[PDB]
């Protein structure tokens, strides 16, 4: 259960800047 | 946090606030890794040079917060500490090597939409994500400039090459540390600042879409200085100590 | 300027 947020991952919503992290990974 | 932005509600549900009982004041950030355990920086608790040594009775843990100063009735939960454990080899005399501490809650906290634990990295997660240029996220209620936010702040920073870390300072850096921040040439700023100590440096796994705590806000020379970088405890390297203390 | 927390704590 760790690291999955109830208001985001658990509802499939993204926060306003997490894309910026993902885009840096590779 | 310097040059950050207001967090969204529930964006960082493992964010913890270390709060002094008297005078009332924010001591540091921290993080929730289980219903009973809190991770933070040893220097939040023990820093002899400045005459700091907090004990269990001195503090409270405030979980599920958003606002820095309001008592968030029905949202936040406040807990008492049962026990504090500092790394036996934390080096406060020289470079804050091993800057890590565990805190055991007197009672387990109940999870909610605002209260949820972050994961601790595995060797392969660390291997995979802890690379120069990759971005992590720091959160906290600390100073806005080297300037007290009303709500939790966030900023995303890229991990920096070891050699660039080493060449920015005179402090002896160890394998238990990593630095993060943009370069002067980079056209982007941001850093942790005072009041941010002990908070989490997180990353989101592209493999399992889970958030992992890679770092702990540790030391820096000021806040957001050109050519300087924020230093963070390397959680994965001290992972065996963590385990050891939760097992035993 | 911290808002007063419950005595309970
Ligand atoms: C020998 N060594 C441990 C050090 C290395 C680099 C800077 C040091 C600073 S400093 O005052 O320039 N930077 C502060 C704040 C950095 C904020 N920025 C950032 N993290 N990017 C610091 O690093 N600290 C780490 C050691 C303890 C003091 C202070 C943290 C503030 C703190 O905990 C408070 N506790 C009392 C008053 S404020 C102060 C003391 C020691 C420092
Ligand atoms: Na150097
Ligand atoms: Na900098």
């Amino acid at each position: 259960d760790c690291g999955l947020r109830p208001l985001f991952e658990k509802k499939s919503l993204e926060d306003k800047t997490e894309r910026e992290l993902l885009e840096s990974y590779i | 946090i310097v040059e950050g932005s207001d967090a969204e509600i529930g964006m960082s549900p493992w964010q913890v606030m270390l709060f002094r009982k008297s005078p009332q004041e924010l001591l540091c950030g921290a993080s929730l890794i289980s219903d009973r355990w809190v991770l933070t920086a040893a220097h939040c608790l023990l820093y002899p040079p400045w005459d700091k040594n907090f004990t269990e009775n001195d503090l409270l843990v405030r979980i599920g917060k958003h606002s820095r100063t309001r008592y968030e009735r029905n949202i936040e939960k406040i807990s008492m500490l049962e026990k504090i454990y500092i790394h036996p080899r934390y080096n406060w005399r020289e470079n804050l090597d091993r800057d890590i501490a565990l805190m055991k809650l007197k009672k387990p906290v109940a999870f909610s939409d605002y209260i949820h634990p972050v994961c601790l990295p595995d060797r392969e997660t660390a291997a995979s994500l802890l690379q120069a240029g990759y971005k992590g996220r720091v959160t906290g209620w600390g100073n806005l400039k080297e300037g007290q936010p009303s709500v939790l702040q966030v900023v995303n920073l890229p991990i920096v090459e070891r050699p660039v870390c080493k060449d920015s300072t005179r402090i002896r850096i160890t394998d238990n540390m990593f630095c993060a921040g943009y370069k002067p040439d980079e056209g982007k700023r941001g850093d942790a600042c005072e009041g941010d100590s002990g908070g989490p440096f997180v990353m989101k796994s592209p493999f399992n879409n889970r958030w992992y705590q890679m770092g702990i806000v540790s030391w820096g020379e000021g806040c957001d200085r050109d050519g300087k970088y924020g230093f963070y405890t390397h959680v994965f390297r001290l992972k065996k100590w963590i385990q050891k203390v939760i097992d035993q | 300027d911290f808002e007063e927390i419950p005595e309970e704590y």
